[PDB]
């Protein structure tokens, strides 16, 4: 009457070089766009 | 800063520099200091750069393998860390060693400006074989934390699977445009292409695997019966499975005692063929790195039994050594020992130092170790100089200890007991493999003893049906099996060394010799020597025997006797390079002795009659005596010594030719 | 090993070798063989019956003059004794050699007679050595003394000759 | 002493399988730092575990540095550190 085995992961190595069409890189670029965009002197999307 | 491989503590640059410095600057005097041997340091050999000259002769011979002693890493100061890194992480440290060996091979001709081309050396893939990695702890005393560590093991090879092709490069062909690709194996997995690689043809599932165009490598599985130095309480011996690869395939034969150093591996095994479900309990095996088939404690294998195997070793470039390399100094030492006047008594005395007297018994054991000459007829016949010795006697005559010493001193013998052996277990049998679940052939004791000495203790307790197998072994050195899966003749060129007691468990002078021995005539005549080893009660003999067995207990670790290493290499050299021949003077002595024994046998069973096999035994014993003294010819005194040994073994001087009985106080001298 | 004689009962008519139906080799492998004869007597049967009836009534040993040692205590003492590895000096080796010589001459002399228990053996010498080493182990000494060999020879003698001669 | 204590022994004797990881979690909560440094005469599992602990520490430090360098609110230092630690340990 045992439990369900669980699966977990941990980052170790660099892996393959990232590609621009990859979903993770698109998400990261979008995140940097939200955090780092300035209209005149303010992060308008961060404040919004 | 400095980079470390994940999961380890190993740096490629640091290990490379340390091993390069070790290879450039090692001397065997470091090994002398490490083993606490200062008085044995010599100028001409120890002070020479060991691995420099070994890599040089590696370049001249075309050798691509370096045999590395791990104890030498402990001898050097800078590589004492690297030693541990070789034991804990063989997989990458061995690769580091191979890469820096290749660098050293380049450097030895780049720096010194030799005429060798660099293209041949840099095309070659040099690999290292570490050995002597530590203490030989058992398989069953190892733990899952020892997975992927270097381990050293003792063992006896029982059988080996055929050559198995393991697939390294895969060859895929398109069905419609005949476009092919080759993909390398990556950690046991091959990526089959879903789509054709061509720009013009991109049809899905059009790539099919062509099994004969793709490249394979050799993989063999050997079942090894382990003999640990330490055995725990009530541990029953087991068999391991060891996997050899590439060159090491077919380097181990069934029945040899070998020193395997390799990598402790574990894999999960599929529960069913159709399903990819694996078992949680893992299967352990040894991925073999180096095999040592030579011990200085015991004799080297007979070269006459492995001639085509040595040729195949040369062809495959497996280059695992089968016999000891004899230098010039030890060769000169072998000759100067061979020129000594009392060499016969010296070599017989050095057989079993813990066994007192039994001088003629030890002389016969020595001659059986040397063996007669092996003659191969051009027509197709074959004569094997294998001496068979029976030791019948009273209890406690150190004869079982003689069997134990001979079993330890021979290369590939098997020790058996009377009636603890069967006829099927001596020849061959069908077994079930645990891995393949298939019917496999496995060699019995006599076939496993080919090239060595089969020791049979309590030969009188063996049943007659089991005893009937030995006849063909002692007459033709073969066993001709016609069974359900086997119809073949197997070579068993094994010398039989048997031990026996009389019927009454003590020799009876009132009974004759033949009744006391209690072996049938077609069996006893095959023995070259029959030793009646009797316990006679004396004053001085009992005194000296008591002193000999009592000085053994003076200390915890107990004339002139040779060391066991020198005795083994002397006998190995004499067996390998000396093949004496019979001259006419020896022929006259042999014929006259045979006719004399046949005339003595005319008197009226009660007595051992002379035999044609006794003439052949005289020939073999004279040849072994001539092989001892490094003579290429058998002289007359060799025949006289053979006759003397045969007559003194059965105590023909003590016995009465008429009655057949043996007196004790009259003629016998203890 | 535990065994009965040939007919199930020892009879003094035949030799000790005769009713010990046992081959000479396997006899020589035993260091000590005890003839355990059931000889009737008025006095010993009294004490045996008193002992057995006391054990049956009280579920305990009769004699209160000694405390028997617990099995765990004996086990740990025997382990600590087994840790020892006693050795022999030249004088005790000489005494063992002389005892062996006299034993072999006695076995030669008694071979023709009916009182023979066998023929003396180098295994008898090794058994004397091993019994002496065990006795030195019980004393927790790294040396085998003369009294250890005395006890070993006495034990060998009382194993066979003492009960049969009586 | 008079304080109230639960019957932990009976709870272990009834349900020891859960109390195995309960003790393991408690032991890992207060684990002393090793006095001796790691070396080449050390086990392979031990160096793997040391590398795993150091790698976890590097993840925590790097994510703390990235989140602090983002500077979302540009503003209570202790509460800010606690919230940043909690978001790092959950992300
Ligand atoms: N002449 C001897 N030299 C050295 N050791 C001896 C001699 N005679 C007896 N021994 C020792 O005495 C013991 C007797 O055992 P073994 O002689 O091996 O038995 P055995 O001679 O094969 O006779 P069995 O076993 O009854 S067939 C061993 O420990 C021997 O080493
Ligand atoms: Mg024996
Ligand atoms: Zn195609």
């Amino acid at each position: 009457s045992f439990d369900r085995p669980e699966i977990y992961s941990a980052p170790v190595l660099q892996g393959e070089s990232p590609n621009d069409d990859d979903n993770t890189e698109i998400i990261k670029s979008f995140k940097n766009f939200i955090l780092e965009f300035r209209l005149d002197s303010q992060f308008i999307y961060r404040d919004q | 800063p400095l980079r470390i491989i994940w999961g380890t503590n190993v740096s490629i640059q640091e290990c490379t520099t340390n091993f390069r410095n070790f290879l450039m600057s090692f001397k065997y005097k470091f090994r002398k200091i490490l083993d606490e041997r200062e008085e044995f340091i010599n100028n001409t050999t120890d002070e020479e750069l060991y691995y420099i000259k070994q890599l040089n002769e590696m370049r001249e011979l075309g050798t691509s393998n370096l045999n590395l002693d791990a104890r030498n890493l402990l001898a050097y100061k800078q590589t004492e860390d690297l030693y541990h890194q070789l034991l804990n992480y063989p997989q990458e440290v061995i690769s580091i060693m191979d890469q820096t060996i290749k660098d050293c091979m380049v450097s030895l001709i780049v720096d010194n400006n030799l005429d060798y081309d660099l293209d041949e050396i840099e095309t070659k893939f040099y690999k290292v074989r570490p050995y002597n990695v530590g203490s030989c702890k058992g398989m069953r005393e190892l733990n899952p934390n020892d997975i992927d560590k270097l381990i050293n093991l003792k063992g006896l090879v029982l059988r080996s699977t055929p050559v198995i092709p393991d697939m390294k490069v895969a060859f895929f062909k398109c069905n419609v445009c005949d476009h092919t690709m080759a993909v390398e194996i990556d950690r046991g997995v091959i990526q089959e292409p879903a789509r054709c690689e061509r720009i013009d043809c991109n049809e899905p599932n059009s790539m099919s695997l062509i099994h004969n165009r793709c490249s394979f490598a050799d993989k063999q599985v050997i079942k090894l019966q382990e003999t640990p130095d330490f055995v725990p309480d009530g541990q029953t011996p087991h068999s391991i499975s060891l996997c050899v690869y590439d060159e090491l395939v077919d380097s181990c034969r069934a029945g040899d005692r070998i020193e395997v150093t390799g990598t402790f591996r574990s894999i999960p095994i599929r529960a069913n063929s159709r399903q990819r479900v694996l078992k949680s309990l893992y299967k352990t095996y040894v991925d073999v790195v180096h095999v040592k088939k030579v011990s200085d404690k015991r004799l080297d294998v007979d070269t006459s039994t492995i001639e085509q195997e040595l040729m195949q070793n040369k062809v495959d470039h497996n280059e695992v050594e089968e016999v000891r390399q004899i230098t010039d100094q030890d060769l000169a030492k072998i000759r100067e020992v061979a020129a000594r006047e009392d060499l016969y008594s010296l070599l017989a005395r050095s057989i079993a130092p813990s066994i007192y007297e039994l001088e003629d018994v030890k002389k016969g054991i020595l001659l059986q170790l040397f063996g007669g000459t092996n003659k191969t007829f051009t027509k197709g016949g074959r004569y094997r100089g294998d001496i068979n010795i029976l030791l019948c006697g009273d209890p406690s005559t150190s004869k079982s200890q003689i069997l134990q010493y001979v079993h330890k001193i021979t290369p590939r013998g098997v020790y058996t007991s009377g009636k603890g052996s069967s006829a099927v277990g001596l020849t061959a049998y069908i077994t079930r493999d645990v891995d393949t679940k298939q019917l496999v052939l496995e060699s019995g004791a006599l076939v496993l003893s080919d090239g060595g000495v089969c020791c049979i203790d309590e030969f009188d307790k063996m049943s007659d049906s089991t005893r009937s197998v030995l006849h063909e072994v002692m007459e033709q050195q073969t066993i001709s099996i016609a069974k359900a899966g086997i119809i073949t003749t197997l070579n068993a060129r094994s010398s039989i060394l048997a031990s026996a007691n009389p019927i009454g468990s003590r020799y009876n002078p009132n009974l004759p010799v033949t009744e006391n021995i209690d072996l049938p005539p077609p069996l006893l005549s095959r023995f070259d020597l029959v030793y009646l080893v009797l316990d006679k009660v004396d004053e001085k003999n009992d005194r000296e025997l008591a002193k000999h067995l009592t000085n053994l207990y003076l200390e915890d670790k107990p004339d002139d006797v040779l060391p066991v290493e020198f005795l083994t290499m002397y006998i190995s050299y004499a067996k390998e390079h000396i093949h004496p021949i019979i001259t006419e003077a020896a022929k006259t002595e042999l014929v006259r002795a045979y006719v004399g024994m046949r005339k003595m046998g005319d008197d009226s069973e009660k007595r051992i009659t002379a035999t044609t096999r006794q003439l052949e035994s005289m020939i073999r014993l004279a040849e072994a005596h001539a092989k001892m003294k490094l003579k290429n010819v058998v002289e007359l005194e060799d025949v006289q010594e053979a006759v003397r040994l045969i007559r003194s073994a059965i105590k023909d001087y003590a016995t009465d030719p008429k009655t057949g009985k043996i007196d004790m106080n009259l003629v016998q001298t203890g | 090993a535990a065994a009965n004689p040939l007919y199930g009962r020892y009879n003094p008519r035949l030799s000790p070798l005769d009713n010990i139906n046992l081959p000479a080799a396997l006899l020589s492998r035993f260091d000590i063989l005890f003839l355990m004869l059931d000889i009737p007597s008025r006095d010993d049967d009294e004490k045996l019956a008193e002992h057995v009836t006391y054990v049956h009534m009280h579920n305990k040993q009769p004699d209160l003059d000694f405390t028997p040692v617990e099995p765990s205590k004996m086990r740990e003492y025997i382990a600590y004794a087994k840790t020892k590895r006693p050795v022999m000096s030249e004088a005790v080796n000489d005494y063992v050699v002389q005892a062996y010589i006299r034993l072999r001459q006695d076995s030669k002399r008694e071979m023709d007679s009916k009182f023979s228990f066998g023929q003396a053996t180098p295994r008898t010498l090794l058994g004397i050595i091993r019994l002496s080493q065990a006795l030195a182990k019980l004393r927790l000494a790294d040396m085998v003394d003369i009294d250890d060999v005395e006890e070993a020879l006495r034990l060998v003698r009382v194993s066979k000759e003492s009960l049969y001669q009586e | 002493q008079g304080t109230q204590a639960d019957d932990l022994v009976s709870a272990i004797q009834q349900n020891a399988n859960h109390f195995t990881e309960l003790f393991c979690r408690a032991i890992d909560n207060n684990m002393p730092l090793p006095t001796k440094e790691i070396d080449y005469k050390d086990d392979v599992l031990d160096v793997i575990l040391n590398q795993r602990r150091l790698r976890n520490e590097r993840m925590l430090s790097d994510r703390t540095n990235e989140i602090r360098s983002e500077n979302l609110m540009d503003t209570p230092p202790s509460s800010m550190n606690d919230a940043l630690r909690e978001v790092v340990e959950d992300e």
